[PDB]
């Protein structure tokens, strides 16, 4: 059923196990019209469908174009969600193929099922977990090649970098959900905490900085720190 | 106007015929139903006053033969039979009424209500939902399941209703699933009313003899049925004009004739919710919404 904090250890077993989230899919600017009234403009997007145990990434790129013409698009971003996940699937051989997709949002789940009903085998699990996957546009190389996209396009990254060489894969998914809801609470102190050594980079192949072991154990501390002040800085405490 | 002759009634029994009742006692000289309307199938009905656990009773149409009850000691309950030999019946049930033995069909002369819930139910239909093809006759229970209860555990005694699933291939076309999900016409009108049910009187003739059987024996699966084929109605945008207007005169009648005190569990508050207030046909069941609104406003 629905995954949350007592069935936690699941995801770094060796069933293949996806996690979609939608909540980048649809992405707007509201502006003011000559006249006064208020317009959307849709902003490319991208869906985020990651394996907790592996790190990989599958970032499929939606570009504006697909909505041109569509109504009801905060409908359709789900079940166009739910074709491209679909899509990955029906690519990969079947010895890769996921044995469960959990989805971060319950809206998704209809959508999800409709389209798998090919691979009934399939489970399509909710999960009350509150991940911080809409952050991901906070991470600067995503975001560059989601909104540099000119047409339809999949991209993949490992997001753990190298770090499943140094631990292991709870560790890495703990460290990553971190990192993304220090950035999801104060985006400009979480990226200032990242980079503020200029001497540590970021490789041309990696989303994350080169820390070493212990610059990673003050990085963390950093990040709940901010966090922890961020639990009073808005709920005054 | 035909006759069911009873045997006798040697334990004390609540008996209905239709959507009329009647207490009879334990070896109490009963002896049967007469003045029965000939032109419709009818339902005749018992729960026993020591177990009120199992109604049961069975569906027939005295135009198909001479049926009568009889009370089996050893199975112990109430059994329908066809006597083949048309004098000996004819002879039996004429004693009977000559000794004033029989209650009447208490059909007011105004009142059409048996017609419009049994409008579309045939005989022929019934007996392929239950199947028991000796009998011209059909058994039903509180307690039998549905052969898609069965699939979620003995098929002799399944109500074989058509299948509905609205998260399935049948029902949602590849490339289609979106559209098809959304609005459900496909499904009705492709699948189920051309391909299936063949016109849309085999349909409604099903979601009546569900109702039907969920009302007076509390049949669950048939509940279950009887929701599935109204919302798989409201759940599509395109429906023929006279099959929209006819669902609102049938749901009216089984909403009018629901005992009051039965609503909180023959009723599912989404299917009725979405289908008057949210789907395609929310502006399509007039009569149907002023009766549900006035008489369950609670549910809603
Ligand atoms: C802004 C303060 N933190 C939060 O609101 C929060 C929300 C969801 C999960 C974890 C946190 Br720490």
């Amino acid at each position: 059923g629905a995954m949350n904090s007592s069935n936690y250890a699941e995801l770094f077993n060796n069933d293949i196990k996806l996690f979609v989230d939608d909540t980048n899919v649809y992405r707007v600017t509201v502006h003011k019209t000559f006249e006064g009234n208020v317009a959307t403009k849709a902003i490319n997007g991208c869906i985020f469908t990651l394996n907790p145990k592996t790190g990989h990434l599958f970032l499929k790129i939606i570009h504006t174009s697909v909505w041109a013409g569509q109504k009801r698009l905060s409908q359709l971003a789900k079940w166009k969600t739910a074709e491209e996940v679909s899509a990955l699937v029906r690519s990969l051989p079947k010895e890769e193929q996921p044995k469960q997709i959990i989805v971060t949002r319950k809206a998704m789940l209809d959508p999800l099922e409709v389209h798998m009903l090919d691979f009934p085998n399939i489970a399509i699990r909710p999960t009350e977990l509150r991940l911080p996957f809409s952050a991901a546009m906070s991470i600067d190389k995503l975001s560059d090649v989601v909104m540099k996209a000119t047409e339809p396009q999949m991209v993949l990254f490992n997001i753990y970098d190298d770090w499943l060489d140094r631990i292991s894969s709870y560790t890495a998914f703990s460290r990553l959900t971190l990192l993304l809801r220090a950035l999801k609470t104060n985006e400009e102190s979480a990226k200032m905490i990242l980079l503020s050594d200029p001497t540590i980079t970021i490789k041309s192949y990696h989303l994350w900085p080169s820390f070493t072991d212990e610059q990673w154990i003050t990085i963390e501390s950093q990040m709940r720190d901010l966090i922890l002040t961020e639990y009073g800085r808005k709920y005054n405490v | 106007m035909n006759t069911v002759p009873f045997t006798s009634a040697p334990i004390e029994v609540t008996i209905g015929i239709d959507q009329y009742s009647f207490n009879v006692k334990e070896n109490q000289p009963f002896h049967g139903i007469k003045d029965i309307p000939i032109g419709h199938v009818h339902v005749i009905h018992f729960q026993h006053a020591d177990n009120s656990s199992m109604r049961y009773g069975y569906w027939f149409d005295c135009r198909m033969g001479n049926f009568y009850i009889q009370y089996d000691p050893k199975d112990g309950l109430y059994k329908m039979m066809e006597e083949r030999d048309g004098a000996k019946f004819e002879n039996i049930v004429h004693n009977f009424k000559e000794r004033q033995m029989m209650v009447s069909y208490p059909k007011i002369d105004e009142d059409d209500t048996w017609y419009n819930l049994t409008e579309f139910v045939q005989m022929d239909k019934i007996r392929k939902i239950v199947r028991k093809d000796e009998n011209q006759f059909s058994y039903v229970d509180s307690s039998m399941t549905t052969v898609q209860e069965n699939e979620l555990s003995d098929p002799a005694h399944s109500l074989n209703y058509t299948v509905i699933n609205f998260k399935s291939r049948e029902a949602i076309r590849p490339g289609h699933e979106m559209e098809d999900f959304l609005d459900k016409s496909y499904y009705l009108n492709t699948v189920m009313l051309q391909g299936i049910f063949k016109n849309s009187s085999n349909y409604f003739g099903e979601l009546q003899f569900a109702f039907l059987n969920a009302m007076f024996f509390g049949n669950y699966g048939s509940s279950l049925q009887w929701h599935a084929m109204i919302e798989l109605i409201c759940s599509s945008a395109t429906v023929p004009k006279h099959m929209l207007d006819k669902l609102d005169e049938i749901l009216y009648y089984q909403i009018k004739t629901l005992p009051e005190q039965y609503s909180d569990i023959l009723l599912n508050e989404r299917v009725w919710n979405i289908c008057l207030y949210s789907s395609f046909q929310k502006n399509s069941l007039h009569n149907t919404e002023k009766i549900m609104e006035n008489k369950y406003p609670e549910l809603l």
